[PDB]
RNA sequence: CACAGGUGGUCAGGUAGAGAAUACCAAGGCGCUUGAGAGAACUCGGGUGAAGGAACUAGGCAAAAUGGUGCCGUAACUUCGGGAGAAGGCACGCUGAUAUGUAGGUGAGGUCCCUCGCGGAUGGAGCUGAAAUCAGUCGAAGAUACCAGCUGGCUGCAACU
RNA sequence: AAUUCCUUGUCGGGUAAGUUCCGACCUGCACGAAUGGCGUAAUGAUGGCCAGGCUGUCUCCACCCGAGACUCAGUGAAAUU
RNA sequence: GAUGUCGGCUCAUCACAUCCUGGGGCUGAAGUAGGUCCCAAGGGUAUGGCUGUUCGCCAUUUAAAGUGGUACGCGAGCUGG
RNA sequence: GGACCGGAGUGGACGCAUCACUGGUGUUCGGGUUGUCAUGCCAAUGGCACUGCCCGGUAGCUAAAUGCGGAAGAGAUAAGU
C-alpha cells in the first residue's frame, strides 16, 4: 500500500537508501502500489558513489510492504518496512545487480524475471 | 450453524500439532513453481494464534535476509503441507507483537520446559 | 602479504587435485624471495597478457611476473562446529585468508560417489554454508557478548558495532549467508575485525566433464545459486586442468585447440580470485627488467611505491604515470613519454589497472 | 447501528452503569423485591442471576468473585447461605419482573424485580 | 436569573510529591431543581486505528508528539553572561546483601566537671534515614498513572524585561 | 528590501517540481545615515522558510465512549409574520 | 428600510462549440501515428511544487486531464488565504 | 516500424453487497501495571486517577478485506455507406 510522499527503503544495491514514491502508475486517481507495482520515485538519500544520485527520478517496483501480499488461501505475507527495487525509466529492467531480502512470489513474472532470479529467498 | 459446523468440519485438517505462540515452527508450504509443487520451510516464532475451527489461523514471524517477515498461515489450508514445533518457547501472552519491535538478543524468548 | 583465497568443499568434491594441477603449473619458490611455499601455501603466477606485451615492446633482460598464493583447506567433517579438533582446524585455516573459493562437482560419474548419493549442487553448497554458519553464528555470538557490556557504558563506537551484529546474528541463527545482506561500507569495516567468514568474497570452481560446459542442472543450479548471493563461478574440468599443468606449450596449445579451449582454465581461476579482492596489476617496464605488481583497486600511490620499499613510500615526490595501452599506442617508455601521456601523481593518487610508473623518492 | 449488540447504556457512562447495578443487585438480593424502571430491571436481571448462579457453588474463590461484584460482604453471605441453597435446582430464571405501572415524577415505565420465590 | 462570570483576608490533615502542582483520601461538604427511555443522521466532548505520514491547508490550524531525575555530553555564534535543558547518550521497578538500617540527622540513660542551671563535656541506647554498589527477580513496558520542554537549521523586525 | 512598478527580475541553493525562503547580482519605478544607516549575542504567545520527530491534517475514513439530536412525561420560549 | 464579495472545500446540474472512449468522410491517409471535418453528451474526464489565487509555470501521471451555463452554481452548507 | 477485424486475460476508477478471510474498532471480555483510598489486617479484591496507563480481544459495525457489476444481444436510427 504505497502512495506518493511513501518513503521505501531500496533492496538493490543501485546506491539509493530511500526513496520516495511519487507518483503510482497504471491508472487514473490510482492510489496505491503494492509489490509487483511500479512507482515513479525521487531517490532521497543515495550512497555517495553509486549507480544512482539523490534527487534521481525514475522507477521502481515495489517488492515489499507492510501491507503484504494475500496467498489464494487466504494467508498473508506481511514484511517490515516497505522495499523497492529501482528501475530504469524506459526499459523498465532494475539497476542494481544483488537484490537484498527475500521477495515476494507475485513478483514473478515476464517483467521481473531479473529480480526473481536475483533474490537470495522468494516467498 | 449446525450446517455451517458441518461444511466446516468435514474439511478440517485432522494432523494439526499443538503449538503456542513463542513456539519456534517450521511450516512447510506447497509452492506450485509453474507446474510443479515444491516444499518450502518457513521457521519462525509463532507470535499469533487465531482459533477458528476451520478458520483457525497463525502468525509466523521470522527475520529472512535482514527483513522481519510474517507471514499468517490458514492452520487449515492444504497449502500449508505440515507444521513441526522446533523450540518450545515461554511467554506468557496471547499475542506476541511486542516482538515486531524487538531486536537480536531481546527477541529471542525463554525456552519453555513446562 | 599477498591476496588469498583459499580452496574448499565437501569431501571428495576434487580439491586437492585442482590444488596439486595448480601447483603443477605453479612457479616453485626459488624464483621468488619472500615466499616459503607451504605444501598449503601454493603460489602460482598470475597471468597478465599486458606483461607480455610490454615485455614485448620493451625487451628486458629478466620478467617476473606477479604471483598470488593459493591456501588448499582440506578436511570437513559434519558437525565440524561443535568444537571438534578437524572442524575447528578448518576453521582456523579458513579464518586466515580472506577470499574463499567453494568446489562443486557439476557432473555425473558411476566411478565417482557423491555426498549423500543424488547428485545436487543445492545439496553440497546448503551443507557447507550451514556449516560456515554455525561456526560464524558461534563468533558472532562471542563477539556480541563481548561488546554489549561495553556499549552499555554508553560508547558510541560500540552501539554501532552492536547494532550490525545484531542485524548479522539473526542471519547467522536461520544458516544464512551473512554476504546477502545488504550491509554498509561502514558496517563492513566495524565488523571487518571479527573476520567473519560469511562475508568473505566467495568463489565457485565447478569441475564438470569434458562434454558438459554448457546445458548441465547441475551447473545451473551453481548458476543460480551464484546470482542468489551475488556469487562469480568458473566452469572447469580437473582431469583436463591436470592435462594442461602436465604438458609442454606445444602440447598444452594442441590440447587446447583441441578441446576449443583458449587459455588454460587455471588462468581464468586466479583471474577469478583476482577480481574477487579487487586487485588490479601495474608494471614496472625497463631494459634491466619489466615487473608485474599487484595492487588493491583503491590503492594509494604511497602505498604503491612501499610495495617495494618502505623507504619509496615514505619518502615519495612525484610519480610518472602512463597507462598500457599508452605504452602500447606510441611503442615504449619514450616513444609515449613524447606525447606527454606521462601524468604526475601525488600522495592522493589512486593507481589503476595497466599503468606503469617510475617511482621519485628522498629518504 | 446497533445489530446484536446487548446492554443497555441507559443514558450513563460506563461505570457509572456499573455501579449502579452493583448497588441494585444488592438492594435485590437484601429485600428481594425492588421498584425499579422497567429498562432498569431487565437490565438487573443480567447482572442478577449470574451472581445467584455463581452462590449455587460455596467454594472460597466464589465468594470472592461475588465480593468482586457486590462488593458487600452481606450481600455474599446472603447469596451463598441463602440464595445459592433456595436456587439450587432452578435452572436459571431466578428474578420475575412484574410491570407496576407509571412513575408519577417522570412518567416513566416501573416494573417490580423480585426473587423468584420471595413467597416462600 | 436560584446566571458555568467577578469578589479581599484567615485556616492549610494524610499518602505520594520539590510543591499551596498533581492523583487519591481526612475533617467537612456536596451529586450542581426536569426526569425516563432509545442507542438514526448530524453536532459537540473524547478514545482507538491498517498501510501511508503534511500528500492536508493560506499556514502542520488542530492533533499527535516531547516531557522527570541523575550521570555523561553539548555546535555555530557571543556583548563572554550566554547560546544551553543546545543537540545527543545512558540509567531508573521490586527484593536481598553490603548494612538483622549504611552515610547522615537526632541524641536517652550513665560517667566527669559545675560560676546548681533551661549548663558543659563524654557517651552513643532509642528514633530517623538518604545515596550507591553488587546479586537476584517480575513485566511488553519501572520517570509506568496524574503530572511533565518537541527539537534543529536559515532569515525579517524590534536590543532586552 | 516590512521599500522593487515591471516582477514569479537573473543566477545559484534547497524540492521531482519553490510566485514563498536563503545567497549573490544591482537595471534603488521610489534605500540611506538620530521622523537615524548598517551590523548585532541574547530575547519574542512577533513575520517568513526549511528539516527531524510526531501524527485522522490528509489519502479516507472506520469503530467506539459520553452530551445532545430522537421517543415519552412535566414545564415552557424566540426571531418573524 | 442591505441581492455578502475572489479563491478553496462540499455538493452538484445542464449545454455541446467533444477532451477520452464510440461511429464516419477527406487526407498532402502505405502501416503505425496524425491532420481536418461530420455524427455523437452514455459514461468518464489527475496528483502534486509555487502562489490567497482562478489562472499560469513546473514535476509526474492519464484513455482523457474538454469548453461553457448555472447570482463569474453553491458562505440561513464550510472556510476566510 | 507495424496494424484493422476478431478473440483471451488482467488491472485502474467507480458502484453494490458482504464480513468467510486479512484487519481496524471493540470504555460490555481477559490480563499487566503506577499512585492512592477502601473492604479490620494478611492475602485477595473494588473505587478513583482520560477506559488511570497500557497489552490483547468476542460479537457487531466495518475497509485497506473479497465477491459481484458496467455487458452481450435486440429494435429504431445519426453522420455515413
Ligand atoms: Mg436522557
Ligand atoms: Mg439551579
Ligand atoms: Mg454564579
Ligand atoms: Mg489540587
Ligand atoms: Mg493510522
Ligand atoms: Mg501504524
Ligand atoms: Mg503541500
Ligand atoms: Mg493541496
Ligand atoms: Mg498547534
Ligand atoms: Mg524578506
Ligand atoms: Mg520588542
Ligand atoms: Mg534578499
Ligand atoms: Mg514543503
Ligand atoms: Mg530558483
Ligand atoms: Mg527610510
Ligand atoms: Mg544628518
Ligand atoms: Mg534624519
Ligand atoms: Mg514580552
Ligand atoms: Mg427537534
Ligand atoms: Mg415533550
Ligand atoms: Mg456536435
Ligand atoms: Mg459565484
Ligand atoms: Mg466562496
Ligand atoms: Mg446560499
Ligand atoms: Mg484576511
Amino acid at each position: 500500500m504505497i502512495q506518493e510522499q511513501t518513503m521505501l527503503n531500496v533492496a538493490d544495491n543501485s546506491g539509493a537508501r530511500r526513496v520516495m514514491c511519487i507518483k503510482v502508475l497504471g491508472g487514473s486517481h490510482r492510489r496505491y502500489a503494492g509489490v509487483g507495482d511500479i512507482i515513479k520515485i525521487t531517490i532521497k538519500e543515495a550512497i555517495p558513489r553509486g549507480k544512482v544520485k539523490k534527487g534521481d527520478v525514475l522507477k521502481a517496483v515495489v517488492v515489499r510492504t507492510k501491507k503484504g501480499v494475500r496467498r489464494p488461501d487466504g494467508s498473508v505475507i506481511r514484511f517490515d518496512g516497505n522495499a523497492c527495487v529501482l528501475l530504469n525509466n524506459n526499459s523498465e529492467q532494475p539497476i542494481g545487480t544483488r537484490i537484498f531480502g527475500p521477495v515476494t512470489r507475485e513478483l514473478r513474472s515476464e517483467k521481473f524475471m531479473k529480480i526473481i532470479s536475483l533474490a537470495p529467498e522468494v516467498l | 450453524s449446525n450446517i455451517i459446523k458441518q461444511l466446516e468440519q468435514e474439511q478440517m485438517k485432522q494432523d494439526v500439532p499443538s503449538f503456542r505462540p513463542g513456539d519456534t515452527v517450521e511450516v512447510k508450504v506447497w509452492v506450485v513453481e509453474g507446474s510443479k509443487k515444491r516444499l518450502q520451510a518457513f521457521e519462525g516464532v509463532v507470535i499469533a494464534i487465531r482459533n477458528r475451527g476451520l478458520h483457525s489461523a497463525f502468525t509466523v514471524r521470522k527475520i529472512s535476509n535482514g527483513e522481519g517477515v510474517e507471514r499468517v498461515f490458514q492452520t487449515h489450508s492444504p497449502v500449508v503441507d505440515s507444521i513441526s514445533v522446533k523450540r518450545r518457547g515461554a511467554v506468557r501472552k496471547a499475542k506476541l507483537y511486542y516482538l515486531r519491535e524487538r531486536t537480536g538478543k531481546a527477541a529471542r524468548i525463554k525456552e519453555r520446559l513446562n | 602479504m599477498g591476496f588469498k583465497c583459499g580452496i574448499v568443499g565437501l569431501p571428495n568434491v576434487g580439491k586437492s587435485t585442482l590444488f596439486n594441477a595448480l601447483t603443477k603449473a605453479g612457479i616453485e619458490a626459488a624464483n621468488f624471495p619472500f615466499c616459503t611455499i607451504e605444501p598449503n601455501t601454493g603460489v602460482v603466477p598470475m597471468p597478465d597478457p599486458r606483461l607480455d606485451q610490454l615485455a614485448e615492446i620493451v625487451k628486458p633482460q629478466r620478467t617476473l611476473p606477479t604471483t598470488m598464493e593459493f591456501v588448499d583447506i582440506a578436511g570437513l567433517v559434519k558437525g565440524a562446529s561443535k568444537g571438534e579438533g578437524l572442524g575447528n582446524q578448518f576453521l582456523t585455516n579458513i579464518r586466515e585468508t580472506e577470499a574463499i573459493g567453494h568446489v562443486v562437482r557439476c557432473f555425473e560419474n558411476d566411478n565417482i560417489i557423491a555426498v549423500s548419493g543424488k547428485v545436487n549442487p543445492a545439496d553440497d553448497i546448503e551443507v557447507i554454508n550451514t556449516e560456515l554458519a554455525l561456526a560464524d553464528l558461534d563468533t558472532c555470538e562471542r563477539a556480541i557478548h563481548r561488546v554489549q557490556k561495553k556499549a552499555k557504558g554508553g560508547d558510541k563506537d560500540a552501539k554501532a558495532e552492536l547494532a550490525v551484529l545484531e542485524k548479522c546474528l539473526p542471519q547467522l541463527e536461520n544458516a544464512g549467508m551473512l554476504r546477502a545482506l545488504d550491509l554498509s561500507a561502514e558496517e563492513k569495516a566495524a565488523i571487518r575485525y571479527l573476520s567473519f567468514l560469511t562475508l568473505k568474497p566467495t568463489m565457485y570452481i565447478a569441475n564438470v566433464n569434458e562434454d558438459g560446459f554448457e546445458n548441465n542442472p547441475y551447473l545451473d543450479q551453481v548458476r543460480e545459486i551464484a546470482a542468489k548471493e551475488g556469487s562469480v563461478v568458473v566452469p572447469v574440468c580437473a582431469a583436463v586442468e591436470a592435462d594442461i599443468a602436465e604438458l609442454d606449450d606445444e602440447e598444452r596449445d594442441e590440447f587446447m585447440q583441441e578441446l576449443g579451449l583458449e587459455e588454460p582454465g587455471l588462468n581464468r581461476v586466479i583471474r577469478a580470485g583476482y577480481k574477487l579482492l579487487n586487485l588490479q596489476t601495474y608494471f614496472t617496464a625497463g631494459v634491466k627488467e619489466v615487473r608485474a605488481w599487484t595492487i588493491p583497486v583503491g590503492a594509494t600511490a604511497p602505498q604503491a611505491a612501499g610495495k617495494i620499499h618502505t623507504d619509496f613510500e615514505k619518502g615519495f615526490i612525484r610519480a610518472q604515470t602512463i597507462s598500457f595501452e599508452d605504452f602500447i599506442t606510441y611503442k615504449g617508455e619514450q616513444g609515449a613519454k613524447e606525447a606527454g601521456k606521462m601524468r604526475a601523481e601525488g600522495k592522493d593518487y589512486i593507481v589503476k589497472d595497466g599503468d606503469v610508473m617510475n617511482f621519485l623518492f628522498n629518504v | 447501528m446497533r445489530h446484536r449488540k446487548s446492554g443497555r447504556q441507559l443514558n450513563r457512562n460506563s461505570s457509572h452503569r456499573q455501579a449502579m447495578f452493583r448497588n441494585m443487585a444488592g438492594s435485590l438480593v437484601r429485600h428481594e423485591i425492588i421498584k425499579t424502571t422497567l429498562p432498569k430491571a431487565k437490565e438487573l436481571r443480567r447482572v442478577v442471576e449470574p451472581l445467584i448462579t455463581l452462590a449455587k457453588t460455596d467454594s472460597v474463590a466464589n465468594r470472592r468473585l461475588a465480593f468482586a461484584r457486590t462488593r458487600d460482604n452481606e450481600i455474599v453471605a446472603k447469596l451463598f447461605n441463602e440464595l445459592g441453597p433456595r436456587f439450587a435446582s432452578r435452572a436459571g430464571g431466578y428474578t420475575r419482573i412484574l410491570k407496576c405501572g407509571f412513575r408519577a415524577g417522570d412518567n416513566a415505565p416501573m416494573a417490580y424485580i423480585e426473587l423468584v420465590d420471595r413467597s416462600e
